[PDB]
């Protein structure tokens, strides 16, 4: 089972702070510590700072500015990080990972996207992406679906419930009047559809909502 | 602090070569090194400890060297699904520090672009919307142009591109290219077509369709 | 043992304890190479022998604290578990 | 003895940026480093010491790190008070000696 | 209080010597070190020895011609830094330090400025800069005085004892014929002036002179 | 205590002492590490325990005699309570 969950993503107005949750399952030991990694769009990883559960203490990364303070919940073994007076340099994806003391992250979070951003939280709008009537179809046909005006990143894209994982392509979103679009690409067997149902599901955690669009052809 | 330097940051190897990251420490760490591998939009993973500890779970195809200062990461035949960034990490001083990364890349053989073009759904239109989408799927190499033409001209306001990395699945690059209109600047148009020009044909692979 | 067992039973108390308390003192300390329970385990069973290498040593206040309560605690095991397995 | 060296001389930065100030040490001297400020025809000011330990009375904005061979001196939003001239100065072997200095310019 | 008080100059012949003070209050313990740095002009600090009171041993720099002894009398809690047969090269502000045992300098003294010159010591004269009768005042006056024919260096300008720090400009000296001159600039509102009196006090430390210039509007 | 507490008292001053001449001795040969008391006294506590890591010692002759006084004086003083603290 996943060892550390992490929510999604967070907004953050410039100058406001957040706290970070990581919930730890799995084996605990007095000699665990739980790091945070931060890592920007296109870049690498940069060492935050730790605590140590069994007795509370924090460190921190002294070659960058102090932007976080780690606590941490015995009881419902949960750590935490408080970011405050936050910028756009903050904006980027926080990871939580568990170190048994022994000097290797064991496992790590799935992470949490942190926007910092005044704009406004937006679910996406998902169409669906099935060929016009002219198109010829092969031994394969390729089916989509189109991801609009959504706000902040990230949004998860699975096909049928993630039972479909092979010929799926999705594409980097695009940034365009504070509205984020994408696309998903999934390719199955022409004779499979529309026999066999394609749905495609829509994620977004910043607002907490998840759409399902079946994909069916043409009128 | 230890300073880790990874270099090269990219690394292009043919399927089924053996490939060797590199890692240098600015002092002497023993063999307190691990590697991360990091695929597109997903955490790192655990590949090997204390520069050649095996981990459960990781590929036989995996291997670690070296101690000291230098150490080596290896993969032996490379495969697609290795695609993706990898770093060193050092824990014998504090603090821990990470490399900056290095990226794999697989060259394999020339792909011709699959393309498919998309009408608006009519659940888009009903809220005066209209956007057009056209898939530029599983090519290689990465270069490739698109180009848009309404009733036969070349049209280039409201298209937007996007670009995946290198797919770990076979090693191929795919394109998505948008156009959005609004419903009505959709009405007045009859053809719509996406054009691909890519290095595997002198002729564009062109699809279209008629709003009617 | 009463002398004997019971010095065995204090000691490995403070190794543990110490090796412990070491790497909770040492991390956060730049430069510290005394921050994993594993090898601040073998620093501790040096330390209370009084071999001392010096592959690793502490490097902060309260890291020497426990040292010094490690070294006191085990140069003293050692010698009432001397006059014994030599008795 | 001990070179400390203070690369670039001067540094040209823009109101409230970040600036760091670069202190090398020709063999390893852990955390013995300190840091001074000296304003134009004033005395010598301590402000960070063992590395990266405030001083009381130092605004927050000063900040140190680094150990063995390779130290910086932070600043966070630099302000018109902060022109001055900054000097490392190891503890690490006797004797104690002093970097070259670094000017900041805004 | 200040911790070390130390003479502002001394002016000294070539060949000659001189004997500087470091006058210590505060907390004094067994472990205090105290240290002499020489600082020429436009240049860094140089670290010249150190001597432990409580012991009264003296340490020094072995890269650098030794010019100097020191001494410490317990009992006036001063230390004392000989600096004998010196030359163009020994010129240069001399400062004391104080280091508790534990590697940093605390705290420093003002430093004291030692020239070697054969020439003369030589007060110097201290003239008004009042606006012109034609000059066109803004929400804001700017007045000054001027200090010439002093020798040798430095010399110490505030405004209204003191009280009077923002919106004041002191220029370096400029050395011509074995003489120094400079002058010094005060900003402050407009109306504020003459009604408020504004007076500059110029100390010149080598001569034991300290005169002030009332700076009234011209006739 | 009249032999145990006895010693404790007796070494405690040497460490004391010692760190102090230490610093005392060891300014003024360029290169000595041994040059500042907080250490010092750790240097100390290493060197009467008879751990001594090498993180830092003596590198002058009186320094070297200090360093003689505090092992002697400390490799005593924990003998006398030694059996005492098990005895």
């Amino acid at each position: 089972q996943v060892q550390l969950q992490q929510p999604g993503a967070e907004l953050v107005k410039p100058g406001a702070s957040v706290k970070l949750s990581c919930k730890a399952s799995g084996y605990t030991f007095t000699s665990d510590w739980i790091h945070w990694v931060k890592q920007r769009p296109g870049h690498g990883l940069e060492w935050i700072g730790e605590i140590i559960p069994s007795y509370g203490r924090a460190n921190y990364n002294e070659k960058i500015q102090k932007k976080a303070t780690l606590t941490a919940d015995k009881s419902s073994s949960t750590a935490f990080m408080q970011l405050s007076s936050l910028t756009s340099e903050d904006s980027a994806v926080y990871y939580c990972a568990r170190e048994r003391g022994d000097g290797y992250f064991a496992v790590w979070g799935a992470g949490t996207t942190v926007t910092v951003s005044s704009a406004k939280t937006t679910p996406p709008s998902v169409y669906p992406l099935a060929p016009g009537s002219a198109a010829q179809t092969n031994s394969m046909v390729t089916l989509g679906c189109l991801v609009k005006g959504y706000f902040p990143e990230p949004v998860t894209v699975t096909w049928n419930s993630g039972s479909l994982s092979s010929g799926v392509h999705t594409f980097p979103a695009v940034l365009q009047s504070d509205l984020y679009t994408l696309s998903s690409s999934v390719t199955v067997p022409s004779s499979s559809w529309p026999s066999e149902t394609v749905t495609c599901n829509v994620a977004h955690p910043a607002s907490s909502t998840k759409v399902d669009k079946k994909i069916v052809p043409r009128d | 602090d230890i300073l880790l330097t990874q270099s090269p940051a990219i690394l292009s190897v043919s399927p089924g070569e053996r490939v060797s990251f590199s890692c240098r420490a600015s002092q002497s760490i023993g063999t307190d090194i691990h590697w991360y591998q990091q695929r597109t939009n997903g955490s790192p993973r655990l590949l090997i400890k204390y520069a050649s500890e095996s981990i459960s779970g990781i590929p036989s195809r995996f291997s670690g060297s070296g101690s000291g200062t230098d150490f080596t990461l290896s993969i032996n035949s490379v495969e697609s699904e290795d695609i993706a960034n990898y770093y060193c990490q050092q824990s014998n001083r504090w603090p821990f520090t990470f490399g900056s990364g290095t990226k794999l890349e697989i060259k394999r053989a020339d792909a011709a672009p699959t393309v498919s073009i998309f009408p608006p759904s009519s659940e888009q239109l009903t809220s005066g919307g209209a956007s057009v989408v056209c898939f530029l799927n599983n090519f290689y190499p990465k270069d490739i142009n698109v180009k848009w033409k309404i009733d036969g001209s070349e049209r280039q306001n409201g298209v937007l591109n996007s670009w995946t990395d290198q797919d770990s699945k076979d090693s191929t690059y795919s394109m998505s290219s948008t156009l959005t209109l609004t419903k009505d600047e959709y009405e007045r148009h009859n053809s719509y077509t996406c054009e691909a020009t890519h290095k595997t044909s002198t002729s564009p692979i062109v699809k279209s369709f008629n709003r009617n | 043992w009463r002398a004997a067992g019971a010095a065995t039973v204090l000691l490995v108390i403070v190794l543990l304890a110490g090796s412990y308390l070491a790497v909770l003192a040492e991390r956060g300390a730049p430069g510290a190479q005394l921050i994993t329970y594993p090898r601040a385990l073998w620093w501790s069973v040096e330390t209370a022998t009084t071999v001392g290498y010096g592959d690793l040593y502490p490097v902060t206040l309260w890291g020497r604290c426990v040292a010094v309560v490690v070294m006191v605690a085990g140069i003293t095991s050692f010698g009432l578990v001397t006059a014994a397995l030599a008795t």
